[PDB]
């Protein structure tokens, strides 16, 4: 009963090719994704208010629905917890860097 | 043709994000009336 | 008006006299203003993926 | 419906304007145009004149 003491969270949201384009090193592999795939269609786990039937022709504005792991990894063998984010959108794995934040 | 941009656009893309959506569009037009 | 405009340009106080005039091409404003309406929400069609 | 004017220079039509954002070049950063066409004829491209 305390976020503060969560040790993982998980967060589902849609985003665009151009969207993730903002970035220009904040993700990587981001070429071996299919558009098609993933799509808010193929994703019934996803809650949203876009009608099942809408699609955009243009590949740089699809929408695809996108993961993002936040929470703390002991990312050393020494033993220790570390907070950072991870994203993954179609089965792979495309971010995986410490919490930015301050 | 009519811009420069090696990108320019095309009637036909134009309205394919048109009728795209219009199903919600009309949908939500049926509760308006 | 031109003797304070030249002043304006370079400083210099100097006097103008009219000696001639020529026919020149301008472009003057008309209807420069901004405009607000109210659109009937058929006519309009919105992004539904704006979340 | 009935309604028409004779003069072809005040006579009525319907136009279509396209607002948004389009990835007007290859580098992959969208961009925000305006788009007016006409009887399916484009007569108007070009990007967002407002500040």
């Amino acid at each position: 009963g305390d976020i503060n003491k969560a040790m993982f969270a998980i967060v589902s949201f849609e985003t665009c090719k151009a969207d993730l384009l903002k970035e220009k090193d904040r993700y990587h592999n981001l070429n071996k994704i299919d558009w098609q795939s993933s799509a808010p269609v193929n994703e019934p786990d996803h809650a949203t208010t876009t009608p099942q039937e809408f699609q955009i022709s243009d590949p740089m504005r699809k929408r695809v629905v996108a993961y993002e792991y936040w929470g703390f990894w002991d990312i050393e063998g020494n033993g220790v917890l570390e907070p950072i984010v991870a994203t993954w959108i179609g089965s792979t794995l495309i971010r995986l860097e410490k919490n930015p934040y301050p | 043709k009519l811009t420069s941009w090696k990108n320019e656009l095309s009637l036909q893309a134009l309205k394919a994000d048109l009728d795209a959506a219009k199903p919600s569009h009309t949908a939500m037009m049926i509760k308006v009336k | 008006k031109e003797s304070v405009r030249f002043f304006d340009e370079t400083g210099q106080a100097t006097y103008a006299v009219q000696t001639g005039t020529t026919t020149t091409e301008v472009e003057v404003p008309l209807a420069n203003h901004p405009t607000v309406e109210m659109l009937n929400p058929e006519n309009i069609i919105i992004d539904p993926s704006c979340q």
